[PDB]
């Protein structure tokens, strides 16, 4: 009724996480669904975003080349195929939506964020 | 006592689309407009309310620099008192506009074979924009009386349509990057002189 | 809100989807026709069917808008071309049978062949096999065999197909509220709902039968003079008062008579105007032929070619490595990308087609401001007529002396002009009764005024009555002689070659009058006369947003097709042929046949 | 994080605290609008102050945002025990072509 998102992850460096984000609810195939990161104990960071009725994908200049964001509008689920980062990749990955009010100024998300997938990369 | 960074507005290889036209403030700097008008490779350079030579020795408090990518035929709609898909729906200039409008061809930068579908434009909107009003909403345009519930179909259209730029498109449809400057005055002390 | 403003919203969404998908359907069909590879066949049929299904996608979405509650005709003309559903109104049982027969009749035409009877392993295609026979041989029986064999091999194999072709395409059109499929073709010429400019679909039959009755003075002397010269070259075979044999008409069908210019020349020792040799001596390449054609349209004030015309078009045959379909076509890909795909040889013939196919490009550039369903000729006949008047104005000796291909000491006299107009009349006046015969034949087929046991019977009764051409071999109903042509077998409206002819001389006279020209009509160049260019451009910029009768009056001041500008053109030839026919019969008897012994 | 924001604030319950989001000439000073976010500990963050001075459906009237040039202010009146959270200002940035966040302030009430 809010959003669906896959469970917590533990990964090895060099492997790849494809963390899903199912239409927690409301409109999907007609809304920019972003991705916001938070390293544990650190500030938030935007990662990327798609408008899943076209397929445009903007990304940050930090996360460029590694993350790919896609969605299938038939299943109402986004995806966040991160390629590999070594050890500071461990961070909780929320899945925000995007409204985009008209006027002046720009994007606030929805309030709809995912419950938070904590993808931990480690060697132990 | 810094020079105003017009270059990092002009040397940027990623201009935003016209619906989410991109705003940078230019302030707290002495301004060198002399490299702009002396370039002489623009396909459109208009100033509206001030001569290009006189504005170099003229003091302003804030300079807003809009920058975006439109099509070649739609450069004419960036002018006070124009209409169209860009003036009404995407980027509206006021009638008392006091800035300069700068445009240059970028068929080469911003098109590629198969279509550079990255640059979007709001093809439908209910009401028209105010001056400098930005509409980044992806909300489905209800063309009819039946409510849409945010899906596409009969009288339910997505507003942000994409420019498909190939480099083989004609001169009227080649992507002309546009940087719209805007100047203002207040009771604040002038930060932009030259 | 209202049905009109939703349709203004729909067509605002339809255009910006159809600009992109028609561009990819053209840019891939470009890359096939420049470079014939099997990889490019796939991109031709991928993007071509993403467009062909997109019309079917947007035809069904457009029929939810009723035309009765639409007031703006520039919106209403867009939906009227879109809410028509074509063959998709049929059942998919009938639709897949129908698309089969079209690809069945095309392969019997395009890949069918005839074989000489003494050596059955070597055989003859139509192109360039039977075309080289029927245009260049002078033997009676070699042309007689090539006539019969293409109509016995390909003619039999299309007859049970063409029977079913009529029945399916009627129900294709009768479900479209058209009285037959002949009325489906005439719906391009239809104008509705503009007072003083309306034009019913049956008004066309009232015009095309009327305008042909006044070419019959010009044609029956042209039919008499050509028969008089071919009685001299075929003595035991052509009656002095009868009709012509069908195989002695310049090609397979008697469409054009241009190939009879050698046998029927007026003044056989006068030199024909041919600046092929002067283009070689001045060392012109195909780039120069198009720079002079550009400067022709700069002279009349029309805008010159875009920079993307020179960068992107095929103007020369690009070697022998890659193959291209070297038919000269003018490519509006949309979106400002205007191209001519032409394998130009440096001659005068590809100096005339140089101005012709650029005339289509000058036509297509003018209505790029129109929205997408209004980006066409105002009917099917203007588009090929705007290009052809640019080839008549370049073929004039005044124009060739202006650019240095014809010497300033060249003499214009009585005898070179009669050699010129008789070359035109075998091309232009000769194709008018054939085009009127064939489309009046189809319109009596599709309406059902001809029973199916009399298609071959009424055909040669129309030949002996309208055109004046008798068959040398009597044909039963086992043949399908019309479908031996390209346009009959492959589902094309052929009346666009009658009306285009009668428009180009309206376009020529009403711009020579705008050029303040003094003298006969065939001696008229339109060059340097921007008032004759701004007059034409006001028709060209409309597209089909205004009706074709209004765009025709924007040039000629008339609302209707008319042959009085045609007979004004060949008036020095019309007076000449009557003097030549002072000892020959004018007209033809319907009774004589070569198979009567 | 581009948007300069203090490490933490501290106040009394019943007091008024203000949280600064100072940007640059490309992100806040350029007329783009800030957005404030509430992260209760161990929770997914939510919409606090909508559209630089507005509210979403379901927030008390104690929170109010503003903007003055190249700054912002998350005005919180009458601190509560359920206001111990982390506060992130979001304002879109021009040169980055992406929506950048702020430094985050831990709100700590006093009394024990
Ligand atoms: C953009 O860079 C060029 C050199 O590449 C230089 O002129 C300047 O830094 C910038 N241009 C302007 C007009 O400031
Ligand atoms: C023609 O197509 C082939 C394969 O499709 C390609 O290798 C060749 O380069 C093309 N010709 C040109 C001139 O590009
Ligand atoms: C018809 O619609 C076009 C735009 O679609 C508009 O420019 C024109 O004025 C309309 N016609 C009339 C008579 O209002
Ligand atoms: C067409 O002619 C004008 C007028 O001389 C000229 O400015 C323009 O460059 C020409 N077009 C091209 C593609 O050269
Ligand atoms: C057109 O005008 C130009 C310049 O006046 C001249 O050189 C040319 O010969 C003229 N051509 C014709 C056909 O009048």
């Amino acid at each position: 009724q809010l959003l669906q998102q896959s469970g917590a992850e533990v990964k090895k460096p060099g492997s790849s996480v494809k963390v899903s984000c199912k239409a927690s609810g409301g409109t999907f195939s007609s809304y920019a669904i972003s991705w916001v990161r938070q390293a544990p104990g650190q500030g938030l960071e935007w990662m990327g975003g798609i408008i899943p009725i076209i397929g445009i994908a903007n990304y940050a200049q930090k996360f460029q080349g590694r993350v790919t964001i896609t969605a299938d509008k038939s299943t109402s689920t986004a995806y966040m195929e991160l390629s590999s980062l070594r050890s500071e990749d461990t961070a909780v990955y929320y899945c925000a939506r995007e409204r985009g009010y008209s006027g002046y100024g720009a994007a606030y998300y929805f309030d709809y964020w995912g419950q938070g997938t904590l993808v931990t990369v480690s060697s132990a | 006592t810094n020079l105003c960074p017009f270059g990092e507005v002009f040397n940027a290889t990623r201009f935003a689309s016209v619906y989410a036209w991109n705003r940078k403030r230019i302030s707290n700097c002495v301004a060198d407009y002399s490299v702009l008008y002396n370039s002489a490779s623009f396909s459109t350079f208009k100033c509206y309310g001030v001569s290009p030579t006189k504005l170099n020795d003229l003091c302003f408090t804030n300079v807003y620099a809009d920058s975006f990518v439109i099509r070649g035929d739609e450069v004419r709609q960036i002018a006070p008192g124009q209409t169209g898909k860009i003036a009404d729906y995407n980027y509206k200039l006021p009638d008392d506009f006091t800035g300069c409008v700068i445009a240059w061809n970028s068929n080469n930068l911003d098109s590629k074979v198969g279509g550079n579908y990255n640059y979007l434009y709001r093809l439908f909107r209910k009401s028209n924009l105010k001056p400098f009003e930005r509409d980044i909403s992806t909300e489905i345009y209800q063309a009819g009386s039946t409510p849409c519930n945010g899906v596409e179909g009969f009288n339910c259209y997505f507003p942000l349509q994409s420019y498909g730029f190939q480099p083989t498109n004609g001169v009227g449809y080649q992507p002309y990057r546009v940087v719209v400057l805007s100047f203002e005055l207040l009771h604040a002390p002038a930060t932009v002189c030259g | 809100s209202t049905i009109e403003e939703q349709a203004k919203t729909f067509l605002d969404k339809f255009n910006h989807e159809a600009e992109d998908l028609f561009y990819q359907s053209s840019l891939a069909s470009w890359n096939y026709n420049t470079n014939i590879t099997e990889e490019n066949v796939q991109n031709m049929n991928n993007a071509g069917d993403k467009w062909s299904a997109f019309l079917k996608e947007q035809s069904t979405l457009a029929q939810m808008y009723p035309l009765q509650e639409i007031q703006n005709l520039t919106v209403k003309l867009q939906l009227q071309a879109l809410q028509q559903n074509g063959s998709s109104v049929l059942s998919e049982d009938k639709s897949k049978r129908l698309n089969t027969i079209l690809n069945t009749m095309s392969t019997i035409y395009s890949t069918g062949k005839v074989c000489n009877p003494d050596n059955p392993q070597e055989c003859l295609l139509l192109e360039p096999g039977l075309n080289e026979i029927m245009a260049n041989s002078l033997d009676y029986n070699e042309r007689l065999w090539a006539w019969e064999s293409w109509r016995s091999e390909v003619g039999k194999q299309l007859r049970p197909l063409y029977e079913e072709y009529v029945v399916l395409k009627n129900e294709m059109a009768r479900a479209n509220h058209y009285e037959d499929y002949g009325d489906y073709w005439r719906g391009d010429y239809e104008v509705n709902g503009v007072d003083g400019y309306d034009y019913s679909r049956g008004q066309l039959i009232e015009d095309v039968e009327h305008t042909f009755e006044e070419i019959k003075p010009l044609y029956e002397h042209l039919h008499a003079y050509v028969r008089a010269k071919l009685m001299n070259a075929y003595p035991s075979y052509i009656s002095p008062i009868g009709c012509l044999p069908a195989h002695l008409l310049g090609d397979m069908w008697g469409r054009f008579w241009t190939n009879l210019y050698s046998l029927t020349v007026p003044f056989g020792q006068k030199p024909n105007i041919d600046v092929t040799d002067a283009m070689v001596d001045q060392a012109w390449d195909a780039q120069r032929i198009f720079k002079e054609a550009e400067k022709f349209f700069v002279s009349v004030g029309l805008p010159n070619m875009t920079q993307g015309f020179w960068e992107n078009s095929m103007l020369t045959d690009p070697g022998n490595v890659q193959k291209a379909v070297c038919h000269p076509t003018a490519w509006d890909l949309g979106k400002g990308d205007f191209r001519i795909l032409m394998c130009t040889k440096v001659t005068m013939d590809d100096f005339l087609t140089a101005h012709h196919e650029m005339g289509h490009i000058q036509y297509d550039m003018a209505y790029a401001a129109q929205p997408f369903l209004l980006r066409n000729g105002a009917n099917e006949g203007f588009h090929e007529a705007v290009g052809e008047i640019m080839s008549l104005s370049a073929a004039t000796p005044k124009h060739l002396k202006s650019i240095g291909l014809l010497s300033p000491d060249f003499q214009e006299d009585n005898e070179t002009e009669i050699n010129f107009l008789l070359k035109q009349a075998l091309t232009i006046v000769g194709t008018l009764p054939f085009t009127y015969m064939l489309e009046k034949w189809r319109w009596m087929v599709f309406k059902g005024e001809i029973p199916k046991d009399q298609w071959m019977k009424k055909w040669w009764e129309m030949k002996r009555e309208i055109v004046g051409v008798v068959e040398p071999v009597p044909h039963d109903e086992t043949y399908c002689d019309p479908a031996s042509l390209f346009h009959v077998s492959n589902d094309y409206s052929f009346i666009r070659y009658y009306t285009r002819t009668l428009y180009q001389f309206q376009f020529q006279e009403a711009l020579c009058q705008a050029a303040k020209h003094e003298g006969p009509l065939h001696k008229c160049d339109i060059s340097n006369s921007t008032e004759a260019g701004q007059k034409l451009f006001n028709m060209l910029r409309l597209g089909k947003s205004e009706p074709w009768t209004l765009a025709l009056e924007n040039v000629v001041g008339a609302k209707n097709m008319n042959v009085r500008p045609l007979l004004n053109y060949f008036e020095p030839l019309f007076t000449w042929l009557k003097d030549q026919n002072k000892n020959s019969f004018v007209g033809w008897s319907t009774d004589w046949s070569p198979y009567a012994d | 994080s581009v948007l300069t924001q203090p490490p933490s604030v501290s106040g009394a319950p019943g007091q008024r605290v203000t949280i600064s989001c100072t940007g640059s000439s490309s992100n806040i000073g350029a007329g783009y609008d800030v957005h404030w976010y509430q992260q209760l500990p161990g929770t997914a963050p939510k919409l606090l102050i909508y559209g630089n001075s507005n509210r979403p459906s379901g927030v008390p009237d104690r929170f109010s945002g503003s903007k003055s040039g190249t700054s912002a202010s998350l005005a919180i009146t009458g601190l509560q025990a359920e206001d111990e959270a982390d506060y992130y200002c979001q304002s879109y940035d021009s040169s980055l072509s992406g929506s950048v966040f702020g430094g985050g302030t831990k709100l700590t009430v006093l009394g024990q």
